[PDB]
Order: C-alpha cells, then structure tokens, then sequence
C-alpha cells in the first residue's frame, strides 16, 4: 500500500541502496512494493527479494532462539518465578516473525508462483515457500504444526521434482534447494537419515557435473557444495 | 545450526 | 503511549531481555515507556536507556554515512544522472534519525534532567543531551545548524562544569563525557586543538588518580582512558 | 571514526 506511489524502478533502486546500507527492513519493504506492481521479477530482482526477507527473518529467528532458551531455563526445577514477561516477549517476537513469514507467503501466492513458468523462477519461488513454512514450523506448537510442516514439505518436493527434470545437478538454485530441504528433514521432520542421504547424493551428482562448467559457474556451484559438506560433517 | 541459503 | 498499560518493572525486565536478544529498537521502546512512568531512573536503568538508543541511532548514523557517500559520488563530474532516489532515501533515513534524536531529547527535557539532582545522574543526562544534539549536528545543513551545534556545546559544557566540581577525575561518566566532548570539538566544532587538549588533560588527570582506586574501578576507568589515547593517536 | 561512549 505504502509503496503504491513509487515507480517500480525506483523501488528496485532503493532496495539496492538499502542493501548497501544494511537496512534490510527497508529493503524488504521496497521489494514488497516492487512485487505488488504485478510484473514478474527478473533473476536479479528475485535475489533482492530473497536477500531482504532472509535477513529480516534471520534476525527474528536468532532473537526468538535467545528468548526461547531463556524461557525454557525459567521452566526448569529450582528456577525462581519471574512472572509472565519472558513468555510475553517471546510471543511478541514470535508474532512478528509469523507476520513476516505470512507476508512472504502472501507475495508468493499473490501472484509470484502462478506466473512463474520458467524452471529457474518457479523452483526459486517454491524453495522460498518451503523456507518460510519451515520458519513457521520452527515456532509452531499447536493443532496446525503438522499441516505447517506438510506445507513446507510439499513446496520443497514440487521444487525438487522440477529442478531434477529441468536443471543440471550443479545449478545453484537446485543445490540451494537441496541444502535447505535436507535441513528441513534434519531439523523439522525428524528424518536425519533422509537429510544425510539428500545432502550426499546432491553433492556427489554435482561433483560429477563440474567438468561441464566455466570457471565462474564452478565457483558458484562449489560454494554451495561446500555447505552441503559442512552439514554432512556436522551430522556424521 | 546447519547451513541454509 | 503504547507502553502505558505495562508495569514499570515489566518494561525494565523486557528491556533487559531485548538487550540479550540484540533487539535494540524494542529495548529503546521499553525504556521510553519506563521513563514515561515519571519516576527517576536508577543507575542501572539510565544505562539501559543509553545503551538502547545508542545502538538504534548508531545503526541509523552508519546507514546515513553510507547513503551520504553514495550521494556525494553522484554529484561528482562525470557521474551519470540516476534521478532523485539516492537523495530521497538518504532523506528518509535522515528523517528517521532526527526523529530518534528528538525522542531522546524529549525524554531528557520531559522530565529527566530537571529531576536529576545528584551529580552522577545530572551529568549522565546532560552528556546524553550533548550527544543527541551532536547527532543532529552531523546531518544538519540549514539555517539552524549553528544553533544545533551550540545546543550540543552548552549541554556538554554544563555537564563538564558539574563533573569537574563533583566527581573524581577517574569517574567513568566524567571520562566518557570528556571523550565525547573532545570528539564534538574535533568533528563538529572544527576545533581539533581543543579536542586534543581536552583528551590529553583528561587522560593525564585520570592517570594521576588511579592510585586511589580498587581493582574493579581501575578496570572501568582505564578502559575509557584507552579510548582517549586511541583518539589522540588518530589525531596526532 | 573516533571513539565515543
Ligand atoms: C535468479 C537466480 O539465478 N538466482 C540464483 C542465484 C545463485 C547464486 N546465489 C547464491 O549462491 C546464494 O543464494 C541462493 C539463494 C537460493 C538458492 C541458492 C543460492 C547467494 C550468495 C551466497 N554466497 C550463496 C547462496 C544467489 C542466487
Ligand atoms: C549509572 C552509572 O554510573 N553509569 C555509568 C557507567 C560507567 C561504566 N560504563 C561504561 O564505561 C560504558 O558506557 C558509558 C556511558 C556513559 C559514560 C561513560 C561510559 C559502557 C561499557 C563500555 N565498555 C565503556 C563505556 C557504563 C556506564
Ligand atoms: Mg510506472
Ligand atoms: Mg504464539
Ligand atoms: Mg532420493
Ligand atoms: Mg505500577
Ligand atoms: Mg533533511
Ligand atoms: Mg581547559
């Protein structure tokens, strides 16, 4: 709404300035405005959108984890009663986090995904959908936790199916999707074996296709392959 | 915490 | 207004949680609410207030400097015209920064300063007043720049006069005041000689009084003395 | 930038 009077190109320009200034909330608001113009996003623009919201929600998740840890300690035997404040403030942060996730999911549903026909765009958006449901799942404790988890799984699975058919095994989007879906398995779905298998198979199939790549594509793919290895090392 | 992108 | 329904003690509790979570905007809002209860602040509470706003405005200042640098580069010969966006976004950040400064100054004026009778509280608040006028001065370019600068100077000078009469030369508040007033001289008032003299005299008078201190007071005072030395080294 | 507290 607030960005309705600003030109699309000016919103994109400002998102880039906001990134340089490390003003990620501003960057996300600019990119939301740009999406709401209704035109499809280019590759560069999709990456601006993802960076902005990743940084905003990343900060909320880190804060939530600090507060949840304090709250869990408060519920241990021998802890002194300090009143409702820790729970209240964790809830406040949580609600704000959920709001950001709902905003992103809303942009994807209205109407980024449905207009995305090329494999690279569609997989990118479906990965995002999986990621923001995963963030919702991290904080979910009630009747809908299972459905939230399944929503993440379904989005990731659709993305995986497209990526395997349409993209090479070194494609950075396909690699990043696999990295994150593997973490979903380990941290959310209580499926560490699936997580490890996915990471390993993804790494090995990428390794086998590196020979096809330019120097610059090699750099991009090997970076994410190293993240897969890092997780495998953490988990084995 | 594990790596995601 | 928004914090009017929350207990003072709960606001203080939450400010501390927000600090642990690195949620400095929340921390500042909680502390604003606490001030607006109308009771004087304890030493610990004054420090919570200062930390919160220092971190919020510190981030705004860093962003402002990034954007101002981009804007200055845009105005160099041979730079391509990119439209009003850089100036607009610098102005947006600037206005937000000014707003935070005005909020802090407002808390000090209504009614922290007037109720602060003890030297340690009064000097602390007057230092803050000088600091937030200094932040206003950093971004000021119009008819009132001189008056803003003079407002900073006057606040710092009152604080200096009280601190010299009422506090030992090692007192951390007195040291921090001197450190910041010295930076005011160097960066705002175009008085590098005054800045250097102040820093040197402050350091040397503190050095001479260290012998009176406990181990823990020595640690506190020497930390800020090292900042004075660091600035002297930068400037000489 | 110089140190302030
Ligand atoms: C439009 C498009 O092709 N986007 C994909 C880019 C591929 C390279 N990128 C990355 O490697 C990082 O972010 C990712 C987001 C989603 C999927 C995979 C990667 C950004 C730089 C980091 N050092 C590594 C991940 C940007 C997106
Ligand atoms: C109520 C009171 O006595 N406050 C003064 C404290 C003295 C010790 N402090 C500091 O040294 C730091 O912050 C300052 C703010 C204002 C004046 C001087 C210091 C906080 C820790 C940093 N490592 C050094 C500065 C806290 C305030
Ligand atoms: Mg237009
Ligand atoms: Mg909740
Ligand atoms: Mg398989
Ligand atoms: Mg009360
Ligand atoms: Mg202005
Ligand atoms: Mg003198």
């Amino acid at each position: 709404g607030a960005m309705g009077s600003m030109e699309r190109a000016s919103l994109i320009q400002k998102a880039k300035l906001a990134e340089q200034a490390e003003r990620y909330e501003d960057m996300a608001a600019f990119m939301k405005g740009a999406v709401e113009k209704g035109e499809e996003l280019s590759c560069e623009e999709r990456n601006l959108l993802s960076v902005a919201y990743k940084n905003v929600v990343g900060g909320q998740r880190a804060a939530w984890r600090v507060l949840s840890s304090i709250e869990q300690k408060s519920n241990e035997e021998g802890s002194e009663e300090k009143g409702p404040e820790v729970r209240e403030y964790r809830e406040k942060v949580e609600t704000e986090l959920q709001g950001v996730c709902d905003t992103v999911l809303g942009l994807l549903d209205s109407h980024l995904i449905k207009e995305a026909g090329d494999a690279e765009s569609r997989v990118f958006y479906l990965k995002m959908k999986g990621d923001y449901y995963r963030y919702l799942a991290e904080v979910a404790t009630g009747d809908d936790k299972k459905r939230i988890i399944d929503s993440a799984r379904s989005a990731y699975q659709e993305a995986m199916d497209i990526s395997k058919k349409e993209m090479p095994p070194t494609n950075p989007i396909r690699l990043g999707l696999a990295l994150n879906f593997s973490v979903f398995h380990y941290e959310i779905a209580n499926s560490p074996e699936e997580a490890i298998s996915l990471a390993k198979t993804t790494f090995d199939e990428a390794m086998a296709d590196l020979h096809t790549l330019s120097e610059d594509s090699y750099k991009d793919s090997t970076l994410i392959m190293q993240l897969l290895r890092d997780n495998l090392t953490l988990w084995t | 915490f594990p790596a995601t992108v």
